[PDB]
Formats: C-alpha cells, structure tokens, sequence
C-alpha cells in the first residue's frame, strides 16, 4: 500500500519558477525522513536534498542550494520543493523516496534502478 | 498511460474486493475467549562453544538435535537432552547467512554471502563428513536455503531471485521471478505443496512449488520484511517486519486478519514462530528481549528476557516440547 | 514488460474470497481443538519436561 | 580496646564488597575476560586475607607470653596473605602495562593458560616468602625477627612492587597525552588522568605505608624506645582498609562493573 | 547402565570437538580483519602492494596477521548486507579524489555509514587516492572547484598545513579542502566512540600497510583507555 505520486512539472523557460509536490499514502509520513533525487539523460540518479523528522535539520546539494526550499508539511503528508530561478542544465526526472528505516538518520535510497520506495516520476525541462 | 492506468483500475478492483466480504474483524470476533495468561517462561539450558555471533538455528527431525552457525564460519551440531558437540563442520567461507537441516537428517546445508550455499552430509560411508555438492547460479547471497526432502533444497537469493535446485545434478529445475526488492525469508507449507517469501519492498508472495508460479500477493507493512513463519493449519502466516509490528494474513480471506503492535516497542522484528497449538505466537525483536503475542487476542503474555545482545533466529521443535534462540554473543539458549 | 505486470494483478485479483468471520472461526476452532497438547500453554509434568 | 570493634568492621566490609564483585562476576560471561581473571584473582585474595588474617591478628594482639610456634604460624600466615594481595596488584599492573603497551600482540600474548601462570606464580610466590621464618630464620613484633622484616619485606617486595607500578602508570599517562594531543579543554583531560592515577597509587602507598615506615624507625632507632600503640593500631587498620577498599578502587565507580550492581537494585 | 557406554563414546567427541575449537579460538582471535569499501573502479584493487566474501588477503606485518575483506560481488543495494559487519576491526574507505561528480556520491555514502545503527562504534580509516591525478586536473585549470561547490569560493588553507616539494599552494587548496569536508562530515556527530584518519596516497606506493598498521594500532589502544575510563 506505500504509494507516491509526483505532482507539479512541466515545460518552463530558464529562470522560471515552479513547484512539485510528493503527497505520499499508507505509510506513516511522520516517521520517515524525506528525498529528492533526479537522473539527467545519459547519466544515473544523484541525492539532491532532503529533510529530516519535524524538518528542523536540511541538506542540500553543492550545485542547488540557495536555489530550492525543501518544505515538509507533516499533517497533510505531501512533501513540497519550491523550484526558482531554473538553468538549463537541471533538466531531469524527479522522483520522491523515503529511505526504508524510520526513527534513523541512515539512508540508501538511490539504488541503480533497482529501489522500491520511489515515487513514480515527473518531468521538468527548460527552452527558450 | 495506456497501461498504468489499467494497472490502477486492476489494483482498485482488488483493493474493492478485499475491503468487501470482510464483515468484522478478528479482534471482534474472538474478543470472548479467556486471554491465555502470564507465562513463566525460564531457561532450562545453556548452549556455548561458539567463536562468533550467531545468525541461524534449525531444529532437527527428532526434536533432539538442532544445528546452528555464526560468523565464525562453523557448523555446529548440538544436542540438547545432553548437551555435546555431535559434530562441529568449519564451511569454506568463513561467512555465513543461513543453515538446514534435512528432515531425514542425514543432510545439511548453509551459504553465506558467497552466493553459493553448498551441501554437507552426515552419514558418510568411510566415517568423514565431507561436503557433497556445491550450488552456483545465484548472483547475490542466500538468506534461506531450506530443505526440502533428501534430493530437494529450496532456496532464496539476495538478487529477488527464488529457485528450487534438484541436488543429484545440482541445476536449478525451476526459477521465480517478480520480487521487486530482496528476498529475506521463506517458510514451506505442512503439505510441502506451497511456499511463502518475504521481501524487502513491504510485500510477500504465496507460490506453488509444482507449477512455479505467484499465486497470491500481501501488502500490509510500512517497510521490508524481515521473517516470515507458516501457520500450522496451512492457511495464514505471520510476517516479522522492519517497521516494528507483526502482521498476520489469510490465504482464503486473502487480507490482514490482525496485527500485533505498541506504543512501547519502536524496534523491528528480527525473527518469529508458532506454538504447536498456535495460540501462542513468538516474535523477536532487536532490544535483546523476545516478547510472546497472543496470537487470538492481540495482547502480550509476558516477554522472554536473560539474552546479550540482538536475537539472530528462533524455533520451536516439531513436537512444541522447547523453545531455541540464538543471538549475537555466541550463545544458544533452550527454554521449558 | 509490464504485460506480464497487468496479467499478473489480473490473476491475483480474480480469485474465490472467504469472508473474515469464517475465516477468524476456522482459525479459532483449530487452536481451540490443539489445546490439551499443547506444551507451552499448560506447564507439563516434571516428568512430561525432559528439560530439554 | 576498641581495636577489635574496628578491625572484625573492616572484616566484614570486605566480606561484603568481595561477595559482592565475585557475585558480579558470577552473573555475567561478557565481564569474564583475560583480564577480569585477574580481577577475580585479586578479591579471592582480598577475601581470604581480610576473613582469616584479621580474627588471627586481633588474636595474636591479645596475648602470646612465649606459647610456643603457633603464634609464628598465624604471622606467617597473615603475612603470606596480604604479600598475595600486593602481588596479585603486581600482577593487575603488568597485564595494564601490557596491553596499552602493545595492542596488536596482546592477544596473541596474553592467553587464558598464561594468564592462570601468572596467578599460580603469584600465589606461589607470596608463600615462599610468608613461611620464610619457619625455615630456621627465627606480639607479632615482640616474635618475629626484625632484621628479616626490614630487609626482605619492606626494603625488596613492596618498594619493587610500588616502584613498577608508580612508572607503569606514569607511562600509561604519558600515552594517554600522546593521544590526546596527537589527534585529539584539553587541560582538563590532563588533570582527570592524572587524578586518577595519582590517587590510586597514593592510595595503596597512604594505606601500606605508615606500618612498615614505623617498623623500620623502630629498627634503627634502639634508643627511640617505641612509638604508641594507638599508632600500631592505626597503621594496622590502615592496611586492613587497603584491603576492604582495593574493590573500591577496581571496577568500582568505572561506570562498567558499577551498572551492573547498580541494577540488580 | 550399558546405553551409557555411548554416553562415553559422545563424552569423547564433546572431547575432542572443544579441543580443536580452543586452537580454533587462539587463531581466530589472533587474527584481524578489515572490511574494505568504495565506489567501484576507484583503485581499490590496488591500493596495497599485496606482496605477501569474494575477496581476502591475508599479509603479515611484523609478526600480525590481516584479514581484508572486498565485498563486491552483490548488486548495489546495501541496505541489508552491510549490517552483518557491526564487529569489525576498523574500515578502510577509498575514493577517488579526482571525480568532482561523484565526489558528493561518496560523501553521502559516508555520511549514511557514520550515522548507521550498526556501524555508529567502529571508525573509518581513509585513503583518497590519484593525488597526481588531482594536481594534473587543478594545474590544467580547465575544470574547477568551484564549478560543483561553492565554499571553495571562501576557503583558506589551515595553519595545520604539511606540503611536500612540487605541491603549489593551489592543489594544496584542493587537498585539504577535501579533507575538510570529510572531517566536517565525522565531526558532525562523534559521539567520541569513532573517528576518521585522513590519508593520501598514489597507485604506485608502498607505505599503505604501515599506515593501516598505525591506524590499527592507535584504535586499539584508545579502546583499551577507553575500557579503562581515562
Ligand atoms: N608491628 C606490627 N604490628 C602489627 N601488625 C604488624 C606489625 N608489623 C607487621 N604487621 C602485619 O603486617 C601486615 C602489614 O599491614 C599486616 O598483616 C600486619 O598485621
């Protein structure tokens, strides 16, 4: 029953902002520390950021920060990623995946195409 | 789009149909039986001689003998009416992940993360147990690779890839595939006519063995499973999962009946097993205690208590007379 | 590739059900029959209990 | 005198805290190592001596009046015991030294055979050298030859005892600043280490000191006619307190052993 | 009593079983292990001269055996393997320091394993590896720091520094920024029960067993004063 579906995405041009939602179901969203991940073409998945229990502590990657709010909305169980001011290089397939143990701080969660606790999918790109 | 969609039209059937004809529940029903009371259970022996931590145990056919590894890279076959070394079997690899027992006992067999678990005998002609077929063809490593009869070893691989392997040739005769995740656990049937595993992606499938094939699924955890214990009757079977709670699920209902879960406990499963008369449900957990479920009424009769450090395995004989656990201190302890 | 998938939800979800009360009744009047032997609910005679 | 009041006190303050850290032992297989056999060794010994030494030294305190050699007997007796408590420290020291002095071999080094060899040789030991004065040599004072007292016990097999122990330990923090400043406020990690091993050091020598210093200024000094009983006493009952408080020192507060006692309550 | 002539027959095995597993005992604690780990294709293979559960080494140093350990037969999944290692000697952890890309790969790697249940009491030895290969790059100058990290814009060499002849105060940069950043990633949650032991070498060196020695050495003996409550 662990289900996630992966709103927001679409065409944008650079500089562009966005929004994405992961709004999980039939798992206890309280419990688990959130991702996000994304894989270019020609290229394998990468951590991107992500958030822990009550969202007191973040992350970030080198490339983004400053640029993306990671926002964890516990009652409501959908896990926000406000996108701003977009560079074409960031064209990717998002997903959403919360790594298997709750109550840690331990995490494996970007298998090579192999993870089961991953969000279907979304599509984000850039033009002109 | 054209198939996803029809997949999310099928998976909203059968979620239809297991939520209808589901009138009440078993706490429910079964709420006016008497609760089976506290239990004194106590250690009535000891088991040492280990040179690591323990990670599997399994009873023999005579409920005398039960054999145990660690990750020493031993073999070693006790006996608890008189506690003695029968025999002690150092593997290849001094790794290891599970071991079996024949029911004809003349047989045993364990792997570890080499990916290949091999045969061992025990009623050698010249008076030297040698090992006697190796099994390759599995890519990761083995976490149950359970007897079947004297020429049978079902197995399950790290690699979501199942298979029955017919030891005279040693080839695989038959192979399962559509695990999402890893495989951790199996458990056969009484009829040895069906088998259930246990993955790592909150989900365990329901076989059969003689045509190969997933006839069933259940889904009803928040993480991976890790044991999984076949009812008595042949017609449920316990779960032990990650996310700290057992689960329990009906073939005919094909549903959760009833899962067993606190506030108190925020450890997962480690290994479960069934009484004899099946109202008492043994569950492992990873805080050094193995709690007792009343397996028909949801509620605990008293936790276990006296272990070092994490419980690897648990079992229970063929006759119910004894209880055996095996933890990460290099002991093996029997209970009344 | 997945019209193996599809196939599959279709066998699993067409399948006879049983409803939960029989199901709870059949599996109570078995633990409710293999009662009297039963060594772990009733503590067994010293000399029942080889302690081992 | 009160003397007796005092000393069968201390008697069984040691009975207790030994039946104590034994049952300790007893009730767990992780807190049974190579180590801990000497730790065991050493409240076998504390035991033993504190039981029998202390009855038989109040005993010999009331009253000889030349009754033949059993009075002899009890002192080599005692004395035996309590040089077997000095060892087996000796022996905890070494196996210390050892072990923070060479990791890597220290397993290969200190085995379970071995290791009963050191206990054996200590034991042994501290009866050779107990029932000397049966061997022709010859209360306790008014019996026992003082030349033998100052010139094998005091001068040879406690000064060498202390001495080892004082550099072992004395090299133990000179590792731990090693490691401290290495890699590794830090002016107060200094001053816990040395805290420590100062006070136990200082601790065995305060409790084992003042008898023999008394007994050798009593040796040299003729005209110096004697010092107080009072002083005797107190000496002595500060080397029974050396032996009701070795538990004390060992395992005791290491927030190791001292949970383990602490729940069974 | 004759069925105890068998009990005598099995007083005998029971005999002989534990007088080969006390020799059993001896080796096995006399030996030591180490689990190797990294990123595959980062000179693992090759990190030590080995002149001396897939893949072992056994070479002495000096009168002391090691044991290491390459796991690297599985699949990328490690969520469940890895913890049937919670009680190992120490970890030696190698990465290639010239792949800018999948540098952050391996630190969140090793963020997970410093921060995992079972591992939270062992520490990590660390081999960064290609040093040349990393002062090639950064004299090039075509790529850059700067380019994947930003706090490279503002970072200064500690007062700790240690060159050696050749190194330009610009790959000296470049290495310790690096490890830096590892140590901010071990310093982060310590709990004082593990560390980390920086080191850098190339592919054609010789000292690494010396070094994994020492390293092994100091744990050790930290445990031991550790044991001892200071
Ligand atoms: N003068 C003395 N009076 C009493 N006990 C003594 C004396 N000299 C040595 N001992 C004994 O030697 C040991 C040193 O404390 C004790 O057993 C103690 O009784």
């Amino acid at each position: 029953q662990v289900q996630l579906q992966e709103s927001g995405g679409g065409l944008v041009q650079p500089g562009g902002s966005l929004r994405l939602s992961c709004a999980a179901s039939g798992f206890t969203f309280s419990n688990y520390k959130m991702n996000w991940v994304r894989q270019a073409p020609g290229k394998g998945l990468e951590w991107v950021s992500d958030i822990s229990q009550s969202g007191a502590s973040i992350s970030y990657t080198g490339s983004v920060k400053g640029r993306f709010t990671i926002s964890r909305d516990n009652a409501k169980n959908t896990l926000y990623l406000q996108m701003n001011s977009l560079k074409p290089e960031d064209t990717a397939v998002y997903y959403c995946a919360r790594c298997p143990a709750p109550f840690t701080r331990d995490c494996f969660d970007v298998t090579s195409t192999t993870y089961a606790y991953r969000g279907q999918g979304t599509q984000v790109t850039v033009s002109s | 789009d054209q198939l996803r969609q029809e997949a999310e039209q099928l998976k909203n059937q059968i979620r239809d149909a297991r939520k209808a004809c589901a009138d009440a529940t078993l706490s429910q029903i079964t709420n006016n039986i008497d609760p089976v009371g506290r239990i004194q259970m106590r250690t009535r022996r000891t088991l040492r001689g280990h040179l690591a931590k323990i990670y599997a145990m399994h009873w023999g056919t005579d409920s005398r003998l039960l054999v145990s590894a660690s990750q020493d890279g031993k073999l070693i076959i006790w006996d608890s009416y008189t506690t003695n070394k029968v025999h002690a079997i150092p593997l290849r690899s001094s790794w290891v992940m599970t071991c079996a027992y024949a029911p004809s006992g003349n047989y045993v067999a364990c792997g570890g993360l080499d990916n290949i678990c091999s045969i061992y005998n025990l009623k050698t002609r010249e008076g030297n147990v040698r090992v006697s077929r190796e099994l390759a063809g599995h890519t990761g490593y083995l976490s149950c690779c359970r007897f079947l009869d004297d020429n049978q070893i079902v197995t399950s691989s790290g690699d979501t890839t199942c298979a029955l392997w017919d030891i005279e040739t040693g080839q695989q005769t038959t192979t399962f595939t559509g695990h999402t995740g890893d495989v951790m656990s199996l458990s056969l049937a009484p009829d040895t006519r069906l088998f259930v595993s246990g993955a790592c992606d909150a989900s365990a499938k329901l076989w059969d063995v003689r045509e190969g094939m997933c006839r069933q699924t259940f889904t009803g955890h928040e993480s991976d499973i890790n044991a999984i214990c076949f009812f008595p009757n042949g017609n449920a079977f316990a779960t032990g999962s990650d996310d700290a709670t057992c689960r329990l699920f009906d073939l005919r209902a094909d549903q959760e009946l009833m899962t067993y879960s606190h506030d108190n406990i925020i450890c997962g499963i480690t290994s479960v097993s069934f009484s004899k008369s099946g109202r008492l449900l043994l569950a492992g957990y990873d805080d050094f205690n193995c709690n007792v479920w009343d397996a028909l009424k949801a509620d605990r009769a008293g936790v276990l208590a006296g272990h070092d450090n994490r419980v690897s395995c648990l079992g229970v004989t063929d006759d119910g007379m004894a209880v055996a656990t095996g933890s990460w201190d290099s002991f093996l302890k029997i209970w009344n | 590739q997945a019209r193996k998938l599809v196939e599959q939800l279709k066998m699993e979800a067409n399948i006879d059900r049983i409803k939960v009360s029989k199901a709870a009744a059949d599996l109570m009047a078995y633990c409710e029959a293999h009662a009297k032997e039963d060594p772990l609910l009733t503590p067994v005679p010293a000399s029942e209990n080889p302690f081992r | 005198s009160v003397y007796i009041t005092v000393e069968l006190a201390i008697a069984v303050l040691a009975i207790l805290g030994n039946v104590l850290v034994c049952w300790a032992v007893w009730l767990n297989s992780n807190l049974q190592n190579v180590t801990n056999y000497f730790v065991v060794s050493l409240a076998a010994a504390d035991i033993a001596v504190g039981v029998l030494a202390i009855p038989f030294a109040i005993t010999i305190s009331t009253g000889f009046c030349a009754a033949c050699h059993g009075c002899l007997f009890i002192a080599c007796f005692v004395l035996v015991l309590t040089q077997s408590s000095i060892f087996s420290l000796l022996a905890i020291a070494i196996d210390r030294y050892i072990a923070i002095r060479i990791p890597l071999r220290y397993n290969g080094l200190v085995t379970g055979t071995r290791a009963k060899g050191i206990i054996a040789i200590c034991w042994v030991l501290s009866f050779a050298i107990g029932l000397t004065p049966m061997l022709g040599w010859n209360l306790f004072e008014d019996v026992v030859p003082m030349n033998y007292m100052v010139y094998f016990n005091f001068f040879a097999c406690v000064l060498v005892p202390l001495l080892l122990m004082l550099g072992v330990y004395l090299r133990i923090f000179l590792a731990a600043r090693r490691q401290l400043k290495q890699m590794e406020s830090t002016l107060q990690k200094e001053c816990h280490a040395a805290k420590s091993l100062a006070i136990i050091v200082g601790l065995f020598a305060l409790c084992w000191l003042p008898l023999h210093i008394i007994n050798c200024f009593t040796f040299f000094c003729p005209d110096c006619s004697h010092a107080p009983l009072w002083l005797m006493y107190l000496a002595i009952v500060l080397s029974h307190t050396n032996s009701v408080v070795n538990p004390f020192i060992y395992a005791y507060a290491i927030r190791e052993f001292r949970q383990t006692f602490r729940k069974i309550i | 009593e004759d069925q105890r002539n068998e009990e005598k027959a099995q007083r005998e095995a029971n005999k002989k079983i534990e007088k080969q597993l006390q020799k059993d005992k001896q080796v096995y604690r006399a030996t030591h292990r180490l689990l190797l780990l990294g990123a595959d294709n980062s000179g693992k293979s090759t990190i030590v001269k080995q002149m001396r559960g897939i893949f072992e080494t056994k070479f002495q140093v000096d009168k002391v055996n090691f044991h290491m350990f390459d796991v690297g037969g599985q699949r990328d999944e490690r969520r469940k393997w890895i913890q049937c290692f919670n009680d190992v000697t120490a970890i030696i952890f190698v990465v290639d320091s010239s792949d800018y890309n999948r540098l952050q790969e391996a630190l969140n790697l090793f963020k997970s394993i410093w921060n995992n249940r079972w591992l939270r009491t062992i520490s990590v030895i660390l081999f960064l590896n290609k040093q040349d290969l990393l002062a090639e790059k950064v004299l090039a100058g075509k790529s850059k720091i700067e380019d994947y990290f930003p706090e490279f814009a503002r970072y200064t060499t500690p007062e700790d520094a240690t060159p050696e002849p050749g190194e330009d105060p610009r790959v000296t940069r470049a290495k310790y920024f690096i490890r830096d950043e590892f140590l901010r990633i071990s310093t982060a949650s310590g709990d004082g029960r593990h560390y980390c032991y920086p080191h850098f070498t190339c592919a054609v060196d010789t000292e690494n067993a010396r070094r994994i020695f020492n390293d092994c050495r100091d744990i050790i003996q930290r445990m031991h004063l550790r044991q001892y409550e200071l």
